[PDB]
RNA sequence: AAUUCCGAUAACGAACGAGAUCUUAACCUGCUAAUUAGCGGCGAGUACACUGUACUUGCUGCUUCUUAGAGGAACAUUGUGUGUCUAACACAAGGAAGUUUAAGGCAACAACAGGUCUGUGAUGUCCUUAGAUGAACUAGGCUGCACGCGUGCUACACUGAUAUAUAUAACGAGUAAAAUAUGCUUGCAUACUUUUCCUCCGCCGAAAGGCGUAGGUAAUCUUUAUCAAUAUAUAUCGUGAUGGGGAUAGAUUAUUGCAAUUAUUAAUCUUGAACGAGGAAUGCCUAGUAAGCAUGAUUCAUCAGAUUGUGCUAACUACGUC
C-alpha cells in the first residue's frame, strides 16, 4: 500500500527508495535535480 | 544521446538525411508558432482512429500529424487520403474479441491535407493521380531540413 | 413460390444438387465430395 | 580492441574452477559488439559452448510467457543492468558477470544417491537460476527489471542470501550432500 | 504469340518448334518470356462425412503462361503455330513492327 | 487541499486531476476529459491542487453541455424517445432514470423486458 | 567502376551497389544511420569496424533493401556489405588483398559471408503450429 | 529409420511393402531468356553542396538482383577414431548443403459388422404417396436453461497499459439480375442505358459510412521498392482490484438484407462484474520450429473468437533411456 507523498544514482527506483516517493514524484525530483530508460549524466 | 560517433560520410542535403522525429517535432512546433494551419476547434473532441478508443490526450498532436504527413509526402511523391488512413492505423482491442488494425479518422486527415494545399505546400493533380508535394513546400521542407541539420549537429 | 437469389437456398451443387458443402472459389460450383471424384481430370492434382 | 556496447573491454578474466572458463569461452571469435547472434546452436550436444556467454544470458532472460520473442527489450535490459552494475560497484561489469557464474552454478545433485553436475549443465543452470531469480523479484514489485537483474548479478558475484541463485544453489548442494 | 497452358512439356515443345520455325525465316522474336506461374489451389477435406480424424488434402492446378512478341506477316506464324500445337496449348495473338 | 469529497467521494489528491474527475461518473474517461478541457482545469496538476471555483466551473460545464462545443453525438442520453429530447443525466439521477426505463419496460412488454423481469441476459450467453 | 551483389537472410533481400566514390553510404534514399534499433545498428556498422575507414574512403556504396522483417533486413544488409566489399576487390583491386580481406571477415564470422538458409517449415493440418497440434482430451 | 544390410544358416531363390519414385523449399550455372520485372544509358529540370548527393517528367545497351525454363551439385567427399574390423557408425575438416539437404505427398497384406444410404439419378428391401414422409408458402425453433462435461478466445498489469512517432511481411483474392425513359396510371406494363467483383482516387461524413468518379477479366488496376501486428523510440501513469481487467448493461446513428425483436453487423457516448497465476488432474513440443504476434483464403446477400494457408518477431532443453 502507498504511503509516499508530495514534499521533504539517478534511477527512479533509487530516488523512490532514498526519499520514500511515488515514481512520478521521483521523476519530478530527478528533473529538478538535473537542472523509457536511457543514458545517464 | 542524439549525437553519436559516425564511421561513414553523412550528406545533410534533404529530409532523407535526417531522422524523422527531430525534424517532425521542430517542424510541428514551428508550424504552430507561425500559425499557418489552424487547430481547428472541433478537432479536440475526437480520436485519431478507432484503435485508440480513447481521447488523443497529448495537446499538440494535430501539428505533429501535419508534420508527419508532410514528411510522408516527400518520402512518397504521389498518394491520397487512404494511404494516410492506412499509415496512421493501429491495433484495436475489441474487448473479448481479437485485435485488428483499424483505420485512422479521415476528416482530420482530409482537413490537414486541404490546409497544406491552400498554403502551397501540397497539390492535387491528374498528372500523378493523388496529392503530390509542390514547389513552395518542396523548397521550404528542403531548406528547413538543412537549417535543422546544421543546428542540431554542432 | 418465393425463392431468393442470395443466401443458402439460392444455390446447389452442379453435379448432385446438394445444397451443402459447395466450392464457390474460382466459381467451380461443385460440392467437395463430388469434386473428389473429379479432382484428377479437372486438373487439381495432389503434390504437397 | 572489440568491446561490448563500446563500453566493456573483455580482455580480462579470473580462472574459476577452470572448467567454467572453458565453457563460458570469452575469447576473440566469441566476442561481439552487441548481444543478438542467432547462429545454429542446436547442431550437436557441445555446440552451446561456442554460443557467447552474454548471448546465452540474453536468451535466458527473454524467456517467460508474455515476454517471449521480445529479444531487443531483453538486450536493452541487460545493457542497462551492466551500466547499473558499473556505477553500483567498483568492478568492470564483464568481470562481475564472470564472478556471478563462478559462484553461481550448483555442482552436485540427485535423481534417485547424488551424482556430480557436468560443467556445461552447471553453466546453464546458473544462467537459468540468475534469470529466474530476477523474474521472481520483478513481478508486481515496483523496482525496474534492469536494476533487479543488476542486483541478482552483483549479489551472485559477491555470494549472498540477497541472491536467489546462490540460495537455490545452496538448497541443491545441501539436498545432494544430505541424500548421498 | 502468347501461349497459355496447363501442360509445361507441351508449352516447351511449342516454344521450340516456333523458335526453329521463325529462325529459318530470320524473324524477330523477343526471347521466350516466362510469366510467373499461377497455381489455383483448393484445400479439401477428405471423407465425405465427418467421422474419423480431420484429414485434409491440398490440390494444385498449376497454369503456365509464356510470351513471344513477333514482327512478321501474321498468317504464316499463326498457321505454323496452330498446326504445330497440341490443343492443351491455348494460343493468343501479339504482334509488333520492331 | 488533498482528500476531497464532492457530490460523491473524490479522495484522490496525490493522483492526477483528470483521473480524479473520472471517479464520479465519466469513468468512460472521454466525457471526463472533454469536461476538464472545457472547464479548463489543467490536466498537469495533482488533485490536491484543485480550486473550489474550478470544481464549480466543472459542475457548470457538466450541466447541459450542448452550449459549449461538446458535440451532440458525443453526448450520452440523446433521443430518449419521448416528445422531448435529453442529455446525459449523471449519478443517482442516471441510475434513477435507468431504473425508470426498466419499470417502463415491464409495463410495456416485449421479450427483452420479459427476460429482464425474469432475470435472463439480453443477447443470450448460450446457457447450454 | 561498379559491382552489384546481394545478401539474403530469411525473406529479406538487400542489394549492395559498390561504386567508385568518396565514402558516402545510403540505404534507399536515406543515410546509413537511419535504420533505427541501436543494438542492431552496431551489427551493420560491424564490417566497417573490422576493415577500418580507409577502404570505404575510395568508394561510394548504395543499398536497396526489400522484403522481410526487422531482424531479417539487418542480417541481409550485413551480409550484402560483406559480399560487396570482397567482390569489388576481386574484379577491380587485387586478388591477394581480397584474399587477406576475406580471411579477416572469415576469421571473425562465416555468417557475414554466406546467409543462414533457415526458412519456414509449412503448417500442417491438425493444429495451428507447424508441428504443434490441437489439445487432445479423454 | 526400415524382415535395411551384414553375418550365422536345412534352405536356396523370389515378390509386394520400405527405400525408391514425385512435389516444394535449400545452393550454382557471370550459360538460357526481358513482358505487364529490374538495372543502367541518356535528355530535362527541382534541391543542396562543391574540382557529386537527394528528388520528378521524356526517350532507350545491360540481366547481378524479379521472374522461370533447361542443366549442374553429396556419395558420408577427405582426414581421424570406434566397429566381427564386416555392415557400418562416431568425431573433425572441407563444403550452399552432412539427422538419406529440410519439409511434405504417395500407402502392402489382412482386418474392424468403425464411419457414411443427411453428397450423389451409387443402391437393395421395408415404409410412404392428394387430410403425402412428394413439391410448396407463412410464422415458430434448432441459439431457450436448477445444472454436467469438451476445443478455443480474453484476462489477471510496470520485461506493463495509455498516447504520439518510426520502421518494416508473405500467401493471396478479384466481374437471368440493377438503373434511367415511355404507355397505361407514385402502382403496373414496355423500351433504352449498362448493372451486379476489387476498390485506388476527389469531395462530403466524429466515427461508422456516404456520394461522385478511375483503372482492373489482371506480374499491367485494387496493390506490393510495401497492405500487418509483435517491433523500437519518446512522452503520460506509478502498483493501489488501479488509469489493471472489459464481462454486464444502458442509451445511438449507420450498414446489409423481404425480414434484424431472441439485441446480424457498425461505430459513439455513458455502465466497470469475476479475475491477485489456478486444486486433483491432464495436453503439446527438439530449430526458423515452441512461444508470441499478426494477416490472406475458405464459408459470405450479411456474419470469425472456426478451419486452413502464410509470414514476421526467434526461446528454453537435450541430442538420450526403457
Amino acid at each position: 500500500k502507498l504511503n509516499h507523498a508530495v514534499f521533504i544514482v539517478i534511477t527512479p527506483s533509487a530516488i523512490a527508495e532514498k526519499y520514500k516517493v511515488n515514481l512520478s514524484v521521483a521523476r519530478a525530483v530527478i528533473n529538478h535535480l538535473a537542472d523509457s530508460q536511457k543514458l545517464y549524466t | 544521446r542524439l549525437l553519436e560517433p559516425v564511421p561513414f560520410v553523412k550528406t545533410n542535403n534533404c529530409i532523407k538525411d535526417v531522422d524523422a522525429d527531430l525534424f517532425i517535432r521542430s517542424y510541428a512546433t514551428h508550424l504552430k508558432l507561425h500559425n499557418k494551419i489552424t487547430y481547428p476547434k472541433w478537432c479536440t473532441f475526437v480520436k485519431t482512429g478507432k484503435g485508440r478508443k480513447l481521447a488523443p490526450l497529448n495537446e499538440d498532436w494535430y501539428f505533429i500529424r501535419a508534420s508527419s504527413i508532410l514528411r510522408r509526402l516527400y518520402l512518397h511523391p504521389d498518394i491520397g487520403v487512404g494511404f494516410l488512413r492506412r499509415q496512421f492505423s493501429s491495433k484495436q482491442r475489441r474487448g473479448v474479441a481479437p485485435n485488428h488494425t483499424s483505420l485512422a479518422s479521415g476528416k482530420i486527415l482530409r482537413s490537414i491535407l486541404q490546409q497544406l494545399e491552400n498554403l502551397g505546400y501540397v497539390e492535387q493533380n491528374p498528372k500523378k493521380k493523388g496529392r503530390r508535394l509542390t514547389t513552395k513546400g518542396e523548397n521550404a521542407i528542403n531548406n528547413f531540413a538543412r537549417y535543422i541539420n546544421k543546428k542540431v549537429y554542432n | 413460390v418465393h425463392p431468393k437469389k442470395y443466401g443458402q437456398g439460392s444455390r446447389q451443387c452442379r453435379v448432385c444438387s446438394n445444397k451443402h458443402a459447395i466450392i464457390r472459389k474460382y466459381n467451380i460450383n461443385i460440392c467437395r465430395q463430388c469434386f473428389r471424384e473429379r479432382a484428377d481430370i479437372i486438373g487439381f492434382k495432389k503434390y504437397r | 580492441d572489440i568491446k561490448l556496447f563500446k563500453k566493456w573491454s573483455y580482455e580480462e578474466i579470473n580462472i574459476a574452477d577452470l572448467s567454467l572458463v572453458d565453457c563460458i569461452a570469452v575469447s576473440q571469435k566469441a566476442c561481439v559488439y552487441t548481444p543478438h547472434t542467432a547462429g545454429r546452436y542446436q547442431k550437436k550436444r557441445f555446440r552451446k559452448a561456442l554460443c557467447p556467454i552474454v548471448e546465452r544470458l540474453v536468451n535466458s532472460m527473454m524467456m517467460h510467457g508474455r515476454n517471449n520473442g521480445k529479444k531487443l527489450k531483453a538486450i536493452r535490459i541487460v545493457a542497462y543492468a551492466f551500466e547499473i552494475i558499473h556505477l553500483m560497484t567498483g568492478e568492470n561489469p564483464l568481470q562481475v558477470f564472470v564472478n556471478a557464474v563462478q559462484k553461481g552454478g550448483p555442482r552436485e545433485d540427485s535423481t534417485r544417491q547424488a551424482v556430480d553436475v557436468s560443467p556445461l549443465r552447471r553453466v546453464n543452470q546458473a544462467i537459468y537460476l540468475i534469470c529466474t531469480g530476477a523474474r521472481n523479484a520483478a513481478f508486481r514489485n515496483i523496482k525496474s527489471i534492469s536494476e533487479c537483474l543488476a542486483e541478482e548479478i552483483i549479489n551472485c558475484a559477491n555470494e549472498s542470501s540477497s541472491s536467489y541463485a546462490i540460495k537455490k544453489k545452496d538448497e541443491i548442494e545441501r539436498v545432494a550432500k544430505a541424500n548421498r | 504469340i502468347a501461349l497459355t497452358s496447363k501442360n509445361l512439356r507441351a508449352i516447351e515443345k511449342v516454344c521450340s518448334d516456333i523458335m526453329k520455325g521463325a529462325k529459318e525465316k530470320n524473324l524477330n522474336v523477343s526471347g521466350p518470356v516466362r510469366l510467373p506461374v499461377k497455381t489455383l489451389r483448393i484445400t479439401t477435406r477428405k471423407s465425405p462425412c465427418g467421422e474419423g480424424t480431420n484429414t485434409w488434402d491440398r490440390f494444385e492446378l498449376r497454369i503456365y503462361k509464356r510470351l513471344i512478341d513477333l514482327y512478321s506477316q501474321c498468317e504464316v506464324v499463326t498457321q505454323m503455330t496452330s498446326i504445330n500445337i497440341d490443343p492443351v496449348v491455348e494460343v493468343e495473338v501479339i504482334i509488333t513492327d520492331s | 487541499q488533498h482528500i476531497l469529497r464532492i457530490l460523491n467521494t473524490n479522495v484522490d489528491g496525490k493522483e492526477k486531476v483528470i483521473i480524479a474527475l473520472t471517479a464520479i461518473k465519466g469513468i468512460g474517461k472521454r466525457m471526463a476529459t472533454v469536461i476538464c478541457k472545457q472547464a479548463n482545469v489543467d490536466p498537469t496538476k495533482r488533485a490536491g491542487e484543485l480550486t473550489t471555483e474550478e470544481i464549480d466551473n466543472i459542475v457548470h460545464i457538466m450541466s447541459t453541455p450542448t452550449q459549449f462545443k461538446i458535440p451532440d453525438w458525443f453526448l450520452n442520453r440523446r433521443k430518449d424517445l419521448k416528445e422531448g429530447k435529453n442529455i446525459h443525466v449523471i449519478a443517482n439521477q442516471l441510475d434513477s432514470y435507468l431504473r425508470e426505463d426498466l419499470e417502463r419496460m415491464k409495463k410495456i412488454r416485449l421479450h427483452r423486458g420479459l427476460r429482464h423481469h425474469w432475470g435472463l441476459r439480453v443477447r443470450g450467453q448460450h446457457t447450454k | 567502376k561498379r559491382v552489384q551483389t546481394f545478401g539474403k537472410k530469411k525473406t529479406a533481400v538487400a542489394v549492395a551497389t559498390v561504386t567508385n566514390g568518396k565514402g558516402l553510404i545510403k540505404l534507399n534514399g536515406k543515410n546509413l544511420d537511419l535504420v533505427e534499433p541501436y543494438i542492431l545498428k552496431t551489427k551493420v556498422y560491424e564490417p566497417l569496424w573490422l576493415i577500418g575507414s580507409g577502404k570505404l574512403k575510395n568508394l561510394d556504396i548504395r543499398i536497396r533493401v526489400k522484403g522481410g522483417g526487422q531482424t531479417s533486413q539487418i542480417y541481409a544488409i550485413r551480409q550484402a556489405i560483406g559480399k560487396g566489399i570482397i567482390s569489388y576487390y576481386q574484379k577491380y583491386v587485387d586478388e591477394s588483398t581480397k584474399k587477406e580481406l576475406k580471411d579477416v571477415l572469415l576469421r571473425y564470422d562465416r555468417s557475414l559471408l554466406v546467409g543462414d538458409t533457415r526458412r519456414c517449415e509449412p503448417k500442417k493440418f491438425g493444429g495451428k503450429g507447424a508441428r504443434a497440434r490441437y489439445q487432445k482430451s479423454y
